RNA sequence: UGAAAUUUUAGUACCUGUGAAGAUGCAGGUUACCCGCGACAGGACGGAAAGACCCCAUGGAGCUUUACUGUAGUUUGAUAU
RNA sequence: GGUGUAGUGGUAGGAGAGCGUUCUAAGGGCGUUGAAGGUCGAUCGUGAGGACGGCUGGAGCGCUUAGAAGUGAGAAUGCCG
RNA sequence: UAUCCGGGAGUCAGACUGCGAGUGAUAAGAUCCGUAGUCGAAAGGGAAACAGCCCAGACCACCAGCUAAGGUCCCAAAAUA
RNA sequence: GUAGCGGCGAGCGAAACGGGAAGAGCCCAAACCAACAAGCUUGUUGGGGUUGUAGGACUCCGAUAUGGUAGUCUGUUAGUAUAGUUGAAGGAUUUGGAAAAUUCCGCUAAAGAGGGUGAAAGCCCCGUAGACGAAAUGCUGACAACACCUAGGAGGAUCCUGAGUACGGCGGAACACGAGAAAUUCCGUCGGAAUCCGCGGGGACCAUCCCGCAAGGCUAAAUACUCCCUAGUGACCGAUAGUGAACCAGUACCGUGAGGGAAAGGUGAAAAGCACCCCGGAAGGGGAGUGAAAUAGAUCCUGAAACCGUGUGCCUACAACAAGUCAAAGCUCGUUAAUGAGUGAUGGCGUGCCUUUUGUAGAAUGAACCGGCGAGUUACGAUUGCAUGCGAGGUUAAGUCGAAGAGACGGAGCCGCAGCGAAAGCGAGUCUGAAUAGGGCGAAUGAGUAUGUAGUCGUAGACCCGAAACCAUGUGAUCUA
């Protein structure tokens, strides 16, 4: 491109609206607000949620369970991309981590038989699920809990 | 600053798969016995937040 | 990065008094007074070139009638019996013929007379 | 592609092939103009503050009691209305800087390079030595070379002769193949580099 | 010698009517040559003061008390000296 | 681009597309043979608005593309003169 | 044209007329609903003037024509039909 | 914006892990030893010793080294700050009062940053690139000197290892944690330990296990800020702006006082600032001069509008006028040459602008007029549209290098690819349930993510102006009681 010449994509920007200058633009005057009233007012409004007084929807709904500390959450892994690799492949969270696959394995890899699997795979991960673990070794792998 | 999520719904509601928002049910605190089983028995089940109401609490609960 | 007022301002408002020259003082000379005027002379403007047309066909049917008269007629007749005879002339001709060819118009006339007795 | 590779006396030598990956892509217009926005953003300094009604100097009191006065009410003479008085909003110091993708980043500067090709004001010379900086001399090599228009020279690391001698000219701008932006590129109207700056920018990109 | 309040621009009549329901300005009619000076105060809902009466605001302030919640003081006990 | 048919009052308000102001970049220009500014004119466009002459003036300023805003006033018993 | 999904609103003082009711006194330019229209947010013609009634919805130019309500002796266009 | 806290409301809101910037560790008290002094201990002095894989004393052995320092107006040396020196290259022609402008040929450049010069200068001047420079006095760094720290091994019989302390009750306070189930830290008051088989902590508490060793002290760097000084920068202001203050400004002025607080820049290139003459007492003018220009004459660049006045082309003394518009005779004049311009007898129609209202010409509100100034912005987040890049992936943050740039590195972290359940947990399913039942939420039925931009929202004064008031320092009894 030439310095002289730029031209933006097509739809990339947009000008910007200004309001309260004259009647023709559309928001002159009131700038949109209409006519008095709380909205009307700078710094105007109500809080979020707020319902005038009536008892806002989360004071009528209950409270409800509660968080376990000990709790331990799984990094999933489905069959399909256990496919990404080759026969005799030795799958482990390290080469997960390094193909990519899983950036943040959490309490440790879980691996779930949403897919279907092809390869023949010796596979390594925190957890298996029991269709999981019977799809690998069905086809011909084998599945050790780290 | 960062926006602030409302703690009070955050208890109250639950973030589902399809984006909506799981709620529980009122009137199944107290008072039952002006209540048929019936009534108790479906204010058991959980209910989803009306789309009138989700439209005014949104950004309340956007980084929940 | 400001942007003092500048001159456009005062060519705005030059334009808005240049178009309200020749009027009473104030209304000429004051940009306030001068837009106010300004604006009801747009009104009226809009609204006397629709005004205008209905003046002149008003002063053509006037003078018509006068002529139908005395041609011994009515312009009411007059219209009638052009219609009756297929003449298109209209108002303006007519009132035209009327002040300038007053034999034009009696030729008329008399066609129109004639349709009206068939 | 291939760019005839001229000696400093101006005698045209071979050509050299330049990477494909590099020199040999479509450009994409789009991203070039981002990469040029952005980079001239950065260049901003962006210090520039007005006092508000807070800022500016007294106007503490009330200038006259609410009622009776017969006066417009007023709270502080320092109110933005007042001849003197805080500016509402207006500039605050602030970053107009920002960061693109590293891909498109990438993408920028080959899009400009494979440009500069596809047109042929990419001129590769063997070498640019001088035994001492003179601009002269360079103007000369210029000349030999045929350049007239801007000129972007590309100097590899170390060549301080040639870098002083060039810097000088009106229509030249120099800069190390280590250091060169897309902005850099798109203003200049013919590259002239040198064959160790471009074998120093293939790999650095 | 030389101010001021006021002031949308005014070539600034009367009657009856109309109209945000009390018109110099609108309708119909009537009256009236142009410009002033000295006087009067019916009107311009005349000027002056974002009505103090009245109502409203989940306004303010001072005051009262067996309003609510506190509290300085006063007093009583334990404990240390 | 042509034809045809239909449509084009409008407050709050939503959408779209533009005019003009200052500044930045690049390109391409104009200026003591007179820039900006001021003033007059019977000029052009659908609109905001744009030219071109005469006079005044005496040194800076347009145009095209893109970018950023202290970007447009007639009203606030607004402030200053 | 309806839905459904999503971005952005404004609105929560309504008025009158006709028709159907209540309240009122089978009063109110009263009040409160239902229903239709108009005004609100609608210029134009008629009703003397006259937001809400009658006719009728202004993108523009014309010194062209036909009609609506309402009119045709003069003001004042058109029948002393 | 998680875990949490919270009239479980409004809101408040961590920490550890991980990634970086920077990095440094050391002294006492005590045991014990020697001396001193008084009154076998008990104070002073010196030695000794300093800690959790427990250390130390003490007793045996062996080494009298090895290294370090956060010391010193100790020099020697270098550099640097506070003045400076040097520093390339143009003449003509046209316009002009003046050349840097125009035109023609040149020249310089490690210097084409910038400023000034009679208009716009690479080559006229000050400069810049570059080179060079310090008697004197600071500052820094090195070198040296002086100085101060700096021991290994083996044993435990015994001794030492911080007391009105830790801790507890009561009452407060700090920890994101508002007494709560409430640890941890601190204050006041009262009570009040153990001491190596000892003690504290791991969010009440206990046991086990792990980690640590309080009640003594010191410690550079990364970090915060800029009244000042030096050198610069700006899609920052350009005289109602920018500091209140471009000017003799915290001045004038106001107030008892605290305190409040202005206005006010521009002749010309150069004063060459109008000799002399004329009217006038002067002021002020008219000539004559200076000047490119004096309608640049000091109220001095330009010189708008309101406002005031002179001259006149047309009209106006029978007319009821929101002052116009439409139609039009007459008169006058001739332009961006257009089916022109000014004025206008006369005729038709016609109750301003704004705000606020069901409705305003309104006898409802606002504006005396003119000019200037004067109101949805920015930062950080949320969300949607549009755009670009990549795509089951997307992307870096801090930080390092770099021109205050781009860019490179930096994958910690965030979003997405799996959901369901309060949770254990299970998983293309899962929860409820006795249930292979039904049903809910999901999958089948996949697009996301980084950035730009725009709309809207949240936190911030959040579109602008406006209270009566509240609170915390001060100043006032020169009036008045
Ligand atoms: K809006
Ligand atoms: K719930
Ligand atoms: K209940
Ligand atoms: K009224
Ligand atoms: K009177
Ligand atoms: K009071
Ligand atoms: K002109
Ligand atoms: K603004
Ligand atoms: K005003
Ligand atoms: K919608
Ligand atoms: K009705
Ligand atoms: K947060
Ligand atoms: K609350
Ligand atoms: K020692
Ligand atoms: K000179
Ligand atoms: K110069
Ligand atoms: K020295
Ligand atoms: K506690
Ligand atoms: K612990
Ligand atoms: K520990
Ligand atoms: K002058
Ligand atoms: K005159
Ligand atoms: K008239
Ligand atoms: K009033
Ligand atoms: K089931
Ligand atoms: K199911
Ligand atoms: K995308
Ligand atoms: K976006
Ligand atoms: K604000
Ligand atoms: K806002
Ligand atoms: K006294
Ligand atoms: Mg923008
Ligand atoms: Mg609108
Ligand atoms: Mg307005
Ligand atoms: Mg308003
Ligand atoms: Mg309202
Ligand atoms: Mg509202
Ligand atoms: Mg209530
Ligand atoms: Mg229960
Ligand atoms: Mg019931
Ligand atoms: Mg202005
Ligand atoms: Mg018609
Ligand atoms: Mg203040
Ligand atoms: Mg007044
Ligand atoms: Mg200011
Ligand atoms: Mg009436
Ligand atoms: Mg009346
Ligand atoms: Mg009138
Ligand atoms: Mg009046
Ligand atoms: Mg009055
Ligand atoms: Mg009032
Ligand atoms: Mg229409
Ligand atoms: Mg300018
Ligand atoms: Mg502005
Ligand atoms: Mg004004
Ligand atoms: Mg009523
Ligand atoms: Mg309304
Ligand atoms: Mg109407
Ligand atoms: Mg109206
Ligand atoms: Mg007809
Ligand atoms: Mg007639
Ligand atoms: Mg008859
Ligand atoms: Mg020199
Ligand atoms: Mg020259
Ligand atoms: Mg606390
Ligand atoms: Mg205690
Ligand atoms: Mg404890
Ligand atoms: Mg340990
Ligand atoms: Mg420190
Ligand atoms: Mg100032
Ligand atoms: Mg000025
Ligand atoms: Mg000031
Ligand atoms: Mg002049
Ligand atoms: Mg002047
Ligand atoms: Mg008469
Ligand atoms: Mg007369
Ligand atoms: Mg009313
Ligand atoms: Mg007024
Ligand atoms: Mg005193
Ligand atoms: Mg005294």
């Amino acid at each position: 491109m030439k310095l002289h010449e730029l031209k933006p994509a097509e739809g990339s920007r947009q000008v910007r609206n200004r309001v309260g200058r004259g009647t023709s633009s559309g928001n002159g005057k009131t700038a949109g607000r209409g006519q008095k009233g709380q909205k009307a007012r700078s710094g105007g409004g109500v809080r979020l949620g707020f319902e005038g007084g009536q008892t806002p929807l989360f004071r009528r709904l209950p409270k409800r369970g509660f968080t376990n500390i000990n709790r331990k959450d799984y990094a999933v892994v489905n069959l399909d991309t256990l496919n990404r690799f080759e026969d005799g492949t030795e799958v482990t969270p390290v080469v997960l981590k390094e193909a990519g696959i899983v950036k943040n394995e959490k309490a440790g890899i879980k691996v779930l038989a949403d897919g279907e699997l092809t390869k023949k795979l010796t596979v390594k991960a925190a957890k298996f699920s029991k269709s999981a673990q019977e799809a690998i070794e069905a086809a011909g792998g084998s599945i050790e809990v780290i | 600053p960062k926006q602030k999520t409302h703690r009070g719904l955050a208890k109250r509601v639950k973030r589902t798969g399809g984006g909506g928002l799981k709620r529980g049910r009122a009137f199944t605190s107290h008072r039952f016995h002006g209540k048929t089983k019936k009534q108790r028995r479906q204010l058991r089940k959980a209910s989803m937040v009306a789309k009138g109401d989700y439209k005014r609490i949104r950004q309340q609960l956007a980084r929940m | 990065a400001r942007v003092k007022g500048g001159t456009v301002t005062r060519k705005r408002r030059k334009k808005v008094l240049k178009l309200a020259k020749g009027y009473y003082g104030s209304k000429h000379t004051l940009f306030k007074s001068a837009k106010e005027q300004v604006m009801n002379s747009y009104y009226y403007a809009f609204r006397d070139r629709r005004q205008k047309k209905r003046d002149f066909r008003k002063l053509w049917i006037a003078r018509i009638n006068a002529a139908a008269r005395m041609n011994g007629l009515s312009y009411s007749k007059l219209m009638h019996g052009l219609k009756l005879a297929e003449i298109d002339i209209n108002r303006k001709m007519l009132a035209d013929l009327a002040v300038n060819d007053a034999a034009a118009f009696t030729a008329l006339a008399e066609q129109a007379k004639d349709a009206l007795s068939k | 592609p291939n760019v005839a590779l001229f000696k400093q006396d101006g005698t045209q030598n071979g050509e050299i092939t330049l990477n494909e990956e590099i020199f040999g892509i479509e450009p994409n217009e789009s991203v070039v103009y981002d990469a040029i926005i952005m980079q001239r953003a950065s260049l901003r300094q962006g210090t520039h503050a007005v006092k508000n009604r807070s800022a500016v100097r007294g106007g503490g009191r009330k200038p006259w009691r609410q009622k009776g006065t017969g006066r417009a009410r007023q709270g502080s003479i320092r109110s933005p209305q007042w001849r003197g008085g805080g500016v509402v909003f207006g500039p605050t110091p602030r970053s107009y800087s920002y960061k693109f993708p590293k891909k498109v980043r990438r993408l920028a500067m080959k899009s400009v390079l494979s440009d500069k090709v596809a047109e042929n004001n990419l001129v590769a010379v063997e070498g640019l030595s001088f035994d001492a900086p003179k601009t002269k001399e360079f103007k000369q090599v210029l000349a030999n070379l045929s350049i007239d228009t801007k000129v972007l020279v590309v100097l590899e690391n170390g060549n301080d002769f040639a870098a002083l001698s060039a810097r000088n000219l009106p229509n030249v701008s120099v800069v190390t193949s280590d250091n060169v932006s897309v902005l850099d590129v798109v203003s200049a109207n013919k590259v002239l580099a040198t064959q160790t700056a471009l074998t120093q920018i293939e790999e650095v990109l």
